[PDB]
């Protein structure tokens, strides 16, 4: 057949390409970072009504002050969920401190490229790390598995990303609220989810220094999506 | 501390007139303590007959050793094995841990079912084969067996004789021996009838 | 060792060997799961194409894991097994080091990690097997259901159905199962599952199988008769 | 075309097609420029973003106190090499108490990056380094390519538009070799060479990256505000 | 050394002397002997003090990484068992502990679980470990009741390491207490045996052989 | 039968003020009844204003401060350059320490520093990383001379304040690093008087937030 | 682990204003048995190094060839090989006691005592001593075994500390070596008459002696000597 | 540990196992439970190193639960021996040896009959109508060898196994604090919680 | 490299088949005809050879029934190598077993065993699987009479009757038209000859090529005898029945 670690003429890994077509048939999440705190929300996107919805876990805690959301084939995510954890339990062991949250995603996309014929076949998964270190306070990334991550101010991965990041590329500054970030996550995720947003289809969560990282009840979640559609009825 | 002295016991083998005899004590213990007088220390597979005595644990691991091992041998070879063949396979198995052997004084007794010639051998822990025509002794009271035997035994004894030869060897050599007794168990052996005897003697 | 990539990525981002996993799920006999107030009950179907055999002997479609956890599947018998005993080994390990019983959540999870693995492991295919997992947590009344499929995903269900014409008997339960109120006992419960069999099974005679599961390591299965007892009661009913 | 599976395949005019390949994501890859005169060493390094929202991707990275390399193409394969780099350098300074010379340090990575090229199952890297460092026999500017080729180098420029810059260089050699006791000329000259490589875009606060080597001058790096004065 | 721990009706006491010695030469008489694993679990150090540090602060480390995959508190018994089946793969390499792992939840209550290098793990009601730990069991077995409060339970701790202080020349320096509750250990000062004795002596009218 | 252990004597001492700390150390260096050198420092800048001492065998002692200055090296490459503080370089040293546990570095080390709230931090180990910050400490040789006096001189022990009789003790006033270097340089006079492996030269480390800054002074060389 | 066989004695070293100076005899002993006459124990690493090995001669000659092939391992692609990208002391010394120490720490050490001298590239004095312990230290004045017990304090009163060393000319220096040598000749019985003595000087380089003799020896007072006590003839 | 005894009566196992827990100079307990169930009709005494006793008896049970499981079937008290054994003759030659000494009481359903097997740490097994470990068996034998018949009823035998008990209370020195009595038989494992 | 000539025995059709199983079940279906019928008071095995010669040593030939224990024996349908790996391994696990336990093997465990053995090759190692079908005759104290059969995939059943090899399906259809519960021994052998009569593809069915064989409790008392029968015995069992 041909290489699993093979480049396309155009210098591109063929493998890693396509995962990457993967991540867009994912369910959506999107993360805004501010300088309250850092929020993450996902599309649960259940397959059928019978599905107990609670149990679709695609927000994830790493350590208290690092948080996770992913796309894509989530299965995947799990192996490297584990390994953060284990990074970030490991590095306070060895230095009694929390790990920076840069730190700790570099550990996570190490692993991506250790594919071939390690692993035989790059992560099907996308994660949004979020988390606050003291060093350079809130912070939110997008872990590939090119094993590229970059930092963002707000992304939004999956299905509707493209839609949702030129809503994020408008509606995002520098001195949002926690609050408004909360509503401008369940604002996008209602744009571009397929179903009706409501409680139990969408899930929310945040980072803050005081408390660390908090996945939202659903009843919690549930006043902000009647917050949102008063507000939005308001004009 | 020696463990060919823990548990005790002995084994003793004859050849006689188209005929061979193969006998053992009963007792198992921990040095000074008795702990079952039912130690039986023969085993057969087939016709070929085994007495092992030193130390129980590898007395009984090779008793499961030698059964599974001579179970496949009969299934490949389509037949049961010999004691000439039987003994060489007791001593390859014993000389494979050289530098790790087991505890044990084994004793091979059977007739050649072909050639009807009556077998006898002996070995060390180690492997090293002796294949006497006349005895094999085993075990804690060896040389008290090596001087019964020697005086006592004569060529060419009849199946009824030479039970009482090696009834008697056995018995007077385990009670000048502090770890075997506890009874006695003696296996006369012909081409294609065996008879197994238990004997009474003194409990002490 | 062979550590050929058998499992890739194609150019539209599917792994194409995890998906024809999946197609020899559909082609297995179908298997349901159905969760009541204090019960679990796992229907399994038993095709009519295999007469003359020994159901004394032949392996049964749902296996205990431990005594309060059962794994029911569709898909390949075969690869079954291991999923089975790797999970049975598992189960005693948990027992051995936390000592407490597996939760049902955490055997199900185990069992999607090794399904997983063989997803992005060089010289391996993935399982071409879905299980459904149920039983109740240590100490504690409220009923399990869980699925998992060869890409090692997993989730919880009210109820769920996996196998060939799984489609018709999950739209079956769609409409049948109310989550406001579920089957409050033993007999409405298996009344369900068995009904939603009979959406698809041909013959309610020993095609339909049926476990019961309840509370504090309660296990047991019905018989021939007895389901025939449900199979009768159901189509009296139906002709109306 | 059929020669161009893996990289244990020649083809017919002696071509090794995934090399060349790999050599394509560092024309992709953002521009950096390299240049060096007696005394000091520059690397000046556009850093791209994948959105406004998005960081700036980091472009150099510190190898010893006295070394340091700035990338174009795949990052994680740059930090591979980079990690590389470190160990060498930190393996020389322990075992021979002894600063690793610069030119020694691009005949390892050549022979790091040659041994992913003749082999089966493995794939060349996909990046492009420029090394810069002060050793014993003073500045040195190295440009390493992943077929295996390192060039030591007056200046030199290496990623997307990259030509430009390079021209300038071409011209500006006999000037800026001079810069002597002087690291904001030598800067200067850099960031004036990196201009001649952009199109649209200009050099922003957060855009522009820049670091340093010299006689009494560790390897540091600058960021942010502290390259506003150069812009 | 001197360490205890007793389960009681208000949870555990956990109770250590201070001092450190390296033969006749006292090393140190701020030692901390009670190990703080986390916020729920505590860990008596008796033998070697780097090796309990150690493997109670990496046992503190797996407690974390179970409540993080199990959405769930550690068990005290689990706890345990991870240390005492850690320790009994080092068997013969020459590992030197004695602890006990002390905490409170809600399936089990208030536990404490002697382990040791030789891979020894008990439940128990009253432990003590270390040189002096004969001399505080006697104080501990004729005054202990599992009705006690809070107030008396910790003063019967500290009471106990000072009895084996006294006696046990390789024991003293301070006491450290601890109580353990449902929702966490609470700490209950640093107690200088030097000033502790005199206060003692006057107050409980005991160590009257003592001239002061 | 050969002896992978060998005992170079010297005599080390950490002392934590109120907003600096210091670590000093005797510059001899011995092997039995001899002297290999009248100044080998003992005491190290690791960088991150931490200062450290391992007091033993000196080739265990060597390697361990190498290792240790090579951790933070590689802290700073993989953790964006970060400061290290005192009590994350503590723990890191004891898992260097203990990663020999059954072969171990013949050594008691000793870092001096500030903590993360700028105040004067000491701590010590013992050969298999064990560990506990410190106001005081003495290490090697003449640490049983040592101690005892900084009981008494530091922390006040067994002083009472007269006209009371016992009843009332000293109170425990901060110390100035003036007053800590004279208690340094009396320390180590009175153990150079009285151990054969202590003289020649005591050099001290003085941290603060400044920066470390040296002092040397020379001792009996007999 | 194992035992020391063929064995060499003290080494000796001391720095002076404008270099370093190192020597050592050319006995290589079996025992109590003075074996080998001709045994080299001061070996050069290039014109700026000299490493002075005492103890295992086995070792010694292990040794030896590690620095002949270090010198072949650093002229590879090394234009400046014999020039600013040359092999300092330093750089021989650190490699070494790396080596010396890995040796031990396996628990099969090279059963030697060593003492490299040299002179820096910017005209610094280098000496230090690295063992089979890995146990390393430097001075004004070096000695390894013997040379320890009696060669240090002689050469320690020509250059007592630091400050000493620009006060001390090559003649003082060379006169001091050359006395200390005399003195282990007569006092350790491990010794030999025969030695080499090594000049590694910043302006006139690397000045290699051979052959050279303990001369100027004081025995006459011998004939007066007679018994152990009363004795008179 | 120290004293396991093992009897075998009529129609049950009955198993006696000291409390005492003494490690050094000082009795850490005295209510231990030297003891597993490996089955519903198969219950484990034993008594040798610290740490390996209990390591060894959980390795064990987790083995046959494990079996259990798999077959969904409970293996006969024959079976069960036989395992064991083999694990601990594996264990004589390894790196280092369990040292642990087990009893090994069984009712067997197919032939119902009680069965009493005693397997020491060499891997040296026995079939036995009563048996020990360590010194016990020096005390308790010479009254067992009295007393004791196969036809004994189980109120019998715990009349016996007290006069064992008394014995060795008196002649021993060392103070074991009691034991803890069990009872195997047809319908499973039962605990005599007054002795 | 190497990947240009991999085969790659081991993965799924776009249907969810595993093409090498499916195609080592086709070579199966070349093979010579065995069945075995299971009875209340023994079990029968009875296998044809395949196109035999006449100067072929029949006496001392085996190529279709083989022995795993003193209780438990397999009729073979493929190739005759690869079933021979199995057999001899199946042989070990059962000594294994005896020798842990001290109690003969019960007759699923042993099958359970090969049949995993089979399954891994068709998931891991790249490697073709055994293209070999087994029948388990066996017997034991907890379910008595068995019978088994195995296939390459893995997969196993129990059966009261059943055929594998060549034309299985006229085989079955007859064995299920023909059997009984309450059926004994002797109708068993009857019925099992008169099935092979009928569907073999030789002319006609003679002792030459055939291997029999039964397992019987019709043994001294409570014990089971295995009987491999001989050349001669077969002929004689063909005129009792009335084939020949
Ligand atoms: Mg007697």
């Amino acid at each position: 057949d041909r290489g699993v670690s093979t480049f396309s003429p155009e210098g591109r890994l063929f493998q890693v390409e396509y995962s990457l077509e993967a991540i867009k048939l994912g369910s959506t999440a999107i993360g805004i970072a501010t300088k309250e705190g850092v929020v993450l929300g996902v599309e649960k996107r259940a397959t059928s009504p019978l599905l107990e919805s609670d149990s679709i876990e695609k927000i994830v805690e790493i350590d208290r002050h690092i948080g996770c959301a992913m796309s894509g084939l989530t299965a995947d995510a799990r192996s490297m969920i584990e390994h953060a954890r284990t990074a970030a339990v490991t590095h306070n062991l060895y230095y009694d401190e929390d790990i920076n949250v840069e730190s700790l995603t570099q550990s996570v996309c190490d692993l991506a490229l250790r594919f071939g014929e390690l692993m035989s076949r790059p992560f099907g998964v996308a994660l949004l790390i979020a988390g606050h270190d003291a060093d350079d306070g809130y912070q939110l990334f997008h872990a590939e598995p090119s094993g590229t991550f970059y930092r963002y101010n707000a992304k939004a991965i999956g299905s509707g990303s493209e839609g949702a990041q030129a809503e994020l590329l408008n509606e995002w500054h520098s001195s949002l609220t926690l609050k408004e970030a909360e509503l401008l996550v369940l604002k996008i995720l209602k744009q571009v989810m397929e179903e009706k947003l409501d409680e139990n289809n969408a899930q929310l969560s945040c980072i803050t220094k005081q408390d660390g990282f908090k996945i939202y009840d659903n009843e919690k979640t549930a006043e902000l999506i009647k917050e949102l559609k008063e507000k939005e009825a308001a004009e | 501390s020696d463990p060919s002295s823990i548990n005790g016991g002995i084994v003793v083998a004859m050849t006689g007139k188209d005929c061979v005899a193969i006998a053992c004590d009963l007792r198992l213990g921990s040095q000074s303590l008795g702990v079952s007088n039912k130690f039986e220390k023969i085993f057969h597979y087939g016709h070929v007959f085994l007495g092992i005595t030193g130390l129980a644990t590898d007395v009984t691991t090779l008793n499961e050793m030698f059964r599974y091992k001579t179970n496949l041998y009969k299934l490949k070879e389509e037949r049961a094995i010999e004691p000439e063949t039987f003994t060489q396979l007791v001593s390859s198995s014993l000389y494979e841990r050289r530098f790790g052997p087991y505890f044990v004084g084994p004793v091979v007794a059977g007739i050649n079912s072909k050639s009807g010639k009556p077998f006898i051998a002996g070995f060390d822990l180690i492997g090293c084969i002796d294949e006497a025509k006349d005895f094999i002794v085993s075990g804690t009271a060896s040389d008290q067996l090596f001087g019964m035997c020697e005086s006592l035994y004569e060529p060419n004894l009849e199946p009824e004789d030479l039970f009482e030869t090696i009834s008697q060897a056995l018995l007077n050599a385990a009670d000048r021996d502090a770890l075997s007794g506890w009874g006695a168990v003696v296996y006369i052996i012909k081409k294609d009838e065996v008879v197994k005897r238990y004997l009474k003697m003194r409990q002490d | 060792g062979y550590d050929r990539a058998l499992s890739i990525f194609s150019p539209d981002g599917h792994i194409f060997q995890v998906e024809y996993a999946l197609e020899a799920v559909k082609r297995g006999t179908c298997a349901v799961g159905v969760k009541g107030k204090n019960c679990v009950v796992l229907g399994c179907e038993r095709r009519s194409t295999l007469k003359l055999q020994d159901t004394r002997i032949t392996p049964s479609k749902v296996s205990k894991i431990d005594s309060h956890v059962v794994l029911s599947f569709s898909g390949l018998n075969a690869d079954s097994r291991i999923l089975i005993e790797k999970a049975r080994v598992e189960a005693q390990s948990h027992r051995l080091t936390l000592e407490d019983p597996v939760t049902v959540e955490y055997l199900t999870r185990y069992v999607a990690g090794v399904q997983q693995r063989y997803t992005q492991s060089g010289g391996v295919r993935p399982f071409g097997v879905s299980t459904l997992i149920a039983g109740f947590d240590p100490r504690d009344d409220e009923p399990k259901l869980y699925q998992t499929e060869p890409s090692g995903i997993y989730s919880s269900w009210s109820a769920q159905t996996i196998g060939r014409n799984s489609k018709t008997v999950r739209e079956f339960l769609e409409k049948n199962y109310d989550r406001k109120e579920p089957p409050a006992t033993v007999e409405e419960c298996v009344k369900l599952t068995v009904r939603s069999l009979l959406e698809v099974v041909q013959t309610g005679a020993k095609n339909i199988e049926i476990t019961v599961v309840k509370p504090d390591s309660d296990i047991v299965a019905l018989s021939s008769e007895e389901i025939n007892q449900y199979v009768t009661q159901i189509e009296q009913e139906k002709q109306e | 075309n059929n020669y161009d599976g893996d990289t244990v395949t020649f083809s017919p005019t002696g071509r090794l097609f995934q090399v060349e390949y790999a050599l394509e994501a560092i024309k992709q890859g953002s521009v950096t420029v390299g240049l060096r005169s007696n005394t000091h060493a520059v690397l000046v390094a556009l850093k791209r973003n994948a959105d406004e929202l998005s960081s700036y991707q980091k472009k150099i990275i510190k190898c010893d106190e006295h070394m340091g390399l700035s990338l174009a193409g795949l990052a994680p394969d740059a930090r591979v090499l980079s990690n590389y780099l470190r160990q060498q350098c930190n393996y020389s300074s322990l075992v021979f108490n002894r600063k690793l010379a610069v030119e020694r340090a691009g005949h390892l990575l050549c022979d790091k990056a040659q041994k992913n090229t003749q082999s089966y199952g493995g794939r060349p890297y996909g990046v492009g380094l420029l090394i810069i460092g002060y050793d014993k026999s003073g500045a040195h500017l190295l440009e390493f390519q992943p077929s295996g080729n390192v060039t030591e180098l007056y200046g030199t420029a290496i990623g997307a538009r990259s030509q430009g810059a390079k021209t300038y260089l071409e011209r500006t050699l006999d000037t800026f070799i001079k810069i002597d006791g002087n690291p904001d000329e030598l800067i200067k000259a850099g960031v004036e060479a990196i201009s001649q490589s952009l199109r649209d875009e200009s050099l922003t606060v957060d855009n522009l990256s820049i670091a340093i080597v010299g006689k009494d001058t560790p390897f540091t790096i600058y960021d942010g505000e502290a390259v506003a004065k150069y812009i | 050394t001197t360490t205890l721990a007793f389960r009681f009706q208000g949870g555990i006491i956990v109770a250590v002397d201070s001092r450190a010695t390296a033969g006749n030469w006292v090393a140190s008489q701020t030692v901390k002997k009670v190990i703080e694993i986390n916020p729920f679990l505590l860990g008596t150090t008796a033998g070697g003090a780097a090796d309990c540090q150690f493997w109670e602060t990496w046992l503190g480390s797996q407690c974390r990484l179970h409540e993080l995959r199990e959405k769930e508190r550690i068990s005290v018994a689990a706890a345990s068992k991870i240390l005492s089946n850690l320790v009994y793969q080092y068997k013969g390499a020459g590992l030197s502990m004695g602890t006990m792992i002390c905490g409170y939840t809600r399936k089990e209550g208030p536990t404490i679980y002697y382990v040791d290098s030789d891979g020894t793990r008990l439940k128990g009601d009253i432990f003590c470990v270390g040189s002096g730990q004969t001399f505080a069991y006697g104080v501990l077995d004729s005054n202990y009741k599992w009705d006690l409060s809070v107030e008396d339970a910790l003063y019967l701790g500290k009471r106990s390491i000072l009895a084996a202080a006294h006696r046990d020349a390789y024991s003293g320096g301070s006491v450290n207490l601890y109580h353990v509750t449902e929702d966490g250990w609470i700490y209950h000062g640093n107690h200088d045996v030097g000033e502790l004795f005199w206060k003692v002596k006057e107050e409980e009218g005991s160590f009257n052989n003592v001239i002061g | 039968q050969f002896n992978p252990y060998g005992d170079n004597g010297g005599t080390i001492l950490g002392i934590a003020g109120e907003d600096f700390a210091v670590l000093a150390g005797d510059t001899r260096n011995i092997t039995d009844y001899s002297i290999n050198s009248r100044y080998e420092p003992k005491v190290f800048d690791c960088g991150d204003n931490i200062v450290m001492s391992a007091n033993g065998f000196a080739a265990d002692g060597d390697a361990l401060v190498k290792r240790f200055k090579n951790s933070v090296k590689w802290y700073h490459f993989d953790h964006n350059d970060k400061k290290l503080s005192i009590n994350s370089a503590a723990r890191n040293i004891q898992h260097l320490l203990y990663g020999k546990r059954f072969f171990p570095y013949y050594v008691h080390t000793i870092i001096a520093g500030l903590d993360e709230d700028g105040k004067g931090a000491v701590y010590s180990f013992d050969p298999v990383g064990s560990y506990e910050r410190e106001q005081c400490r003495a290490g090697g040789a003449a640490a049983s001379l040592i101690m005892p006096f900084l009981d008494n001189q530091v922390n006040f022990k067994n002083q009472y304040e007269p006209g009371t009789n016992g009843k009332v003790k000293k109170p425990l006033k901060y110390l100035s690093v003036e007053e800590v270097i004279k208690l340094v340089r009396d320390s180590f006079t009175s153990a150079t008087e009285r151990h054969i492996q202590v003289g020649d030269g005591l050099e001290i480390l003085i941290v603060t937030k400044d920066g470390v800054r040296k002092e040397f002074y020379e001792l009996k060389r007999d | 682990t194992q035992q020391p066989i063929v064995t060499g004695t003290s080494v000796i070293s001391m720095k002076y204003d404008n270099g370093v100076i190192i020597a050592a005899d050319n006995l290589g002993s079996y025992g109590s048995l003075l074996r080998f006459n001709g045994v080299e124990r001061l070996i050069p690493v290039g014109d700026n190094t000299v490493v002075g090995i005492s103890g295992d001669i086995s070792d010694m000659q292990h040794i030896e060839r590690l620095l002949k092939d270090l010198v072949t391992e650093n002229a590879y692609d090394n234009p400046l090989a014999d020039a600013e990208e040359a092999l300092e002391p330093s750089y021989i010394f650190e490699y070494l006691a790396t080596v010396m120490y890995q040796r031990r720490s396996k628990m099969n050490p090279l059963w030697n005592a060593i003492i490299v001298a040299g002179v820096q590239s910017n005209g610094d004095q280098f000496l230090r001593y690295v063992n089979l312990l890995g146990v390393t230290y430097s001075s004004p004045t070096l000695a390894t075994g013997f040379g320890a017990h009696m060669a240090n304090p002689l050469l320690r009163k020509v250059v007592d500390r630091e400050s000493d060393i620009p006060k001390t000319t090559v003649q003082v220096a060379e006169e001091a070596i050359v006395n200390a040598m005399r003195v282990l000749y007569y006092r350790d019985a491990r010794s030999s008459r025969n030695f080499s003595l090594a000049i590694i000087d910043k302006n006139t380089g690397l000045t290699f002696k051979k052959n050279l003799q303990v001369e100027n020896m004081k025995w006459d007072f011998a004939k007066d000597i007679k018994g152990y006590g009363t004795q008179k003839i | 540990m120290d004293i396991i005894l093992g009897i075998r009566v009529q129609d049950s196992v009955i198993l006696a196992s000291s409390k005492a827990v003494t490690r050094g100079i000082s009795v850490l307990k005295d209510s231990d439970d030297k003891t597993r169930q490996l089955s519903p009709h198969t219950l484990m005494s034993f008594a040798g190193e610290a740490g390996d006793t209990v390591q060894f008896a959980e390795y064990i049970q987790a083995n046959i639960q494990l079996y259990s499981i798999r077959e969904d079937y409970e293996l006969s008290p024959q079976a069960v021996s036989s395992f064991v054994r083999q694990e601990l003759a594996k264990s004589i030659r390894s790196r280092r040896p369990y040292q642990v000494n087990v009893l090994i009481g069984g009712y067997d359903k197919k032939k119902n009959k009680p069965e009493l097997y005693q397997i020491d740490y060499l891997g040296t097994k026995v079939e036995l109508p009563y048996g020990a470990h360590g010194y016990s068996g020096f005390y308790t034998f010479s009254l067992l060898d009295h007393h004791y018949r196969p036809d004994m009823t189980t109120e019998e035998g715990l009349d016996l196994l007290k006069l064992c008990v008394q014995e060795l209370e008196k002649r021993m020195p060392m103070d074991f604090k009691g034991v803890i009595v069990k009872i195997v038989d047809k319908d499973g494992i039962r605990q005599v919680d007054d002795f | 490299g190497s990947r240009r000539y991999d085969s790659r025995t081991t993965i799924f059709s776009p249907e969810g088949r595993l093409y090498q199983v499916e195609y080592a079940l086709e070579s199966i279906s070349h093979a010579g005809t065995a069945i075995g019928i299971m009875a209340s008071d023994g079990i029968v095995l009875a296998a044809e050879r395949k196109v035999t010669s006449t100067l072929l040593e029949q006496d001392t030939s085996t190529e279709k029934l083989y022995k795993l224990n003193d209780k438990i024996a397999v009729a073979v349908a493929g190739l005759t190598a690869d079933a021979e790996i199995l057999i001899n391994t199946a042989r070990i696990h059962a000594q294994n077993y005896l020798k842990t336990y001290n109690e003969d093997i019960p007759v699923e465990i042993l099958v359970r065993r090969l049949s995993d053995i089979k399954q891994g090759y068709t998931q891991h190692g790249g490697l073709r699987p055994f293209g070999v079908s087994f029948i388990y005759a066996g017997y034991d104290d907890r379910y008595g009479y068995q019978l088994y059969t195995s296939n390459p995939s893995g997969n196993y059943t129990g059966w009261k009757a059943i055929s594998v090899g060549a034309n299985t399906s006229a085989a079955q259809t007859l064995l299920q038209m023909d059997y009984k519960d309450d059926m004994k021994v002797d109708d068993a052998i009857e019925l099992a000859l008169k099935t092979l009569s009928k569907t073999t593809d030789s002319s006609a069915l003679t002792y030459d090529r055939l291997e029999f064989a039964t397992i019987r409790k019709g043994a001294n008392d409570g014990e089971v005898y295995q009987k491999i029968f001989k050349p001669q015995e077969i002929k004689d069992i063909l005129v009792k029945t009335g084939i020949t």
